[PDB]
C-alpha cells in the first residue's frame, strides 16, 4: 500500500530465534 | 494377474488365474450405487432443511413471488451456507451480518451469472435476479428421457437451484480467499476454479459426480 | 508450559473484566489500559525478577493509514483488520468400549505476538536507549528472560 | 492328513452335540443361535490350542452385525471389549464366505451323512473361528492394543507352533500372485 520495498530478511530476523 | 496354490510336498499344482476386470466391475458397480445413495442423501436433507426454513409456498412461486423478498434472503443464505457446510462440515454458522439485493431486469441481470456477491465496503451483497432464475425453474424438464408430496419435477429443480448456489458460492470463495481481482477472473474465465479449487477442495463435488458435454460444442464454437 | 501462559494471560485479561473492541475506536480508555496490563505481564515474564512496571504511561491511538507502520501509539486499522481476519489412541479406545473458540485461539496468538513486538521494541528503548531503539526499528536482529516468551518456541521463515 | 480331518471330525461331532449351518447363518433371527456355535467352537479351538486345559470363557457378551459398515474387509469376527469381551458376529459376510503319481500308476496294477461341499462349509466355519480364536487369544495373552495390532498386521502370529499344532491353520498353507 506505501508503494515499499519490504525486508524478507528484516521480518526473519523478527522471526529468527 | 494369477494366483498358484499347489501341494508342498508334491509337485501338482492347481492355478487359478482372477480377472482384474471382474474384481473393477464390481468395485465400479459399488461406487455408483454409493454416489447415487450419497447423492440423494444430501439432497433430502437439503428440503428437509429448506422445509425446516418454514415456507408453505413451494420454491418455484417462492421466487416467481416479487414482493417476498425476506423469505427470499432467508433461502438464499440458508442454501449458501448448507453449501458452505457441505465443503466445510464443521461450520454450521455463517458471517453475523449479510445483505441482499433483488435485481429484477436485465440490465441488472448479468448473464450467466445472476447470482453474485460485491462488497459495500462493510459487507458482501447477494446480487440477485429473480426474473432470471425464475424463468430458469419455469422450463419444462425431461423428467422421463435416458407422506409429503414431491415430485420429480422438483428434485429437478432443487438440483438446480443447488448448482446455481453452488456455482455462485465457488465465486464466492474465490472473492473471500483471493480478493475481487481473482474473483472477477474466475468469472472471466472459470478453467481457474481447478486451480484455486485443486489447492483447496480437492484436499468432493457433486457435479463432479458426472461429466457434461454441449453436443456439436465443436462446430458450435465455430 | 505454553498453555500454562496462554491461560495465565487470559484469566488476566478476565481480570481486567472486557474484535469488537478493536473495531470499537472510541474504547481507547480501553484499549489503553490492556495494552499496560499486556506490558506489565511481558515484563513480568522476561523478567521473572523484576515484576515493577511503568504503572502511569501516556497513551494515543492512531486511526489513519498514513498514521500507520507496513506515550504508546497503536495501528488500530490495521490490528482490527487483523482480528476480523494421535490416530493409534483414539482407534485403539474405539475398540475399548465460558469458551474459546479456536479462531479466537489464533486470534489472541497474533495480538500476543504484536504486543511482544512492540515491548520487545519498548525494552529497547528503555534501556538501549531512543536511538537504537530506532536502530532495533529499522533492523530487528533471542535467547538472553527471553525463555519467558512464546516466540522462542515456533519458528517463522520464507521463501520465493 | 488324518489329524487334519480329525480334528474336522471331532468339531463337528461337538456341532452335533450341539444338535442343530449355512441356513443358520442366513437365519438373522438366530443370533443365539450364532453366538452359541462361535462359542463352541471358540471353547473347542482353546481346548486343542490348549490341549491340557478344557477350560474356556463361557459367559461373554455377544451380538450380530447385519451391515458391511459393522464388517472389517478380511476381518470376520471382531472381539471388541467394553473387561466384557462383546463379540461382534457380521452374518451377512459369514454367509457370503459360506456361499462361494506313481501312486495312480499302482493303483492302475491294483486292478447320516454330509457331501463335499458341506466338508469345505464346516472347514471354513472352523477356519474363520480358529482365526478368531488366535485373535482372542492375542487378546488375553498380550492385552487389547496387543490384539489390534494382530489385527492390522497378522505377521505377529505367523509363527503358530509355541500350541499350534491342533489348530488347522498351521496344517495348510495358501499364497497369492501378481
Amino acid at each position: 500500500v506505501s508503494n515499499c520495498k519490504f525486508n524478507i530478511e528484516d521480518y526473519n530476523n523478527i522471526f529468527k530465534v | 494377474v494369477r494366483t498358484v496354490t499347489e501341494i508342498v510336498n508334491s509337485d501338482e499344482k492347481i492355478q487359478k488365474t482372477y480377472e482384474l476386470a471382474e474384481f473393477d466391475l464390481k468395485n465400479l458397480s459399488s461406487l455408483e450405487s454409493y454416489e447415487t445413495l450419497k447423492i440423494k442423501l444430501a439432497l433430502s436433507k437439503y428440503m428437509a432443511m429448506l422445509s425446516t426454513l418454514e415456507m408453505t409456498q413451494p420454491l418455484l412461486e417462492i421466487f416467481r413471488n416479487k414482493a417476498d423478498t425476506r423469505q427470499i434472503a432467508a433461502v438464499v443464505f440458508s442454501t449458501l451456507a448448507f453449501i458452505h457446510n457441505r465443503f466445510h462440515p464443521l461450520v454450521t454458522n455463517f458471517t453475523n451480518k449479510m445483505e441482499f439485493v433483488v435485481t429484477e431486469t436485465n440490465d441488472t441481470s448479468i448473464p450467466g451469472e445472476p447470482i453474485l456477491f460485491t462488497e459495500n465496503e462493510g459487507v458482501l451483497l447477494c446480487s440477485v435476479d429473480r426474473p432470471s432464475i425464475v424463468k430458469m425453474l419455469s422450463r419444462e424438464f425431461d423428467t422421463e428421457a435416458l407422506d409429503f408430496s414431491i415430485t420429480e419435477v422438483e428434485a429437478t429443480q432443487y438440483l438446480t437451484l443447488l448448482l446455481t448456489v453452488e456455482h455462485a458460492y465457488l465465486h464466492y470463495y474465490i472473492f473471500k480467499n483471493y480478493g475481487v481481482f481473482e474473483y472477477c477472473k474466475s468469472l472471466t474465465d472459470h478453467s481457474l476454479f481447478t486451480n484455486k479449487l485443486r489447492s483447496t477442495m480437492s484436499t468432493n463435488l457433486l457435479l463432479s459426480k458426472f461429466k457434461f458435454t454441449i453436443e456439436d460444442f465443436d462446430k458450435i464454437n465455430s
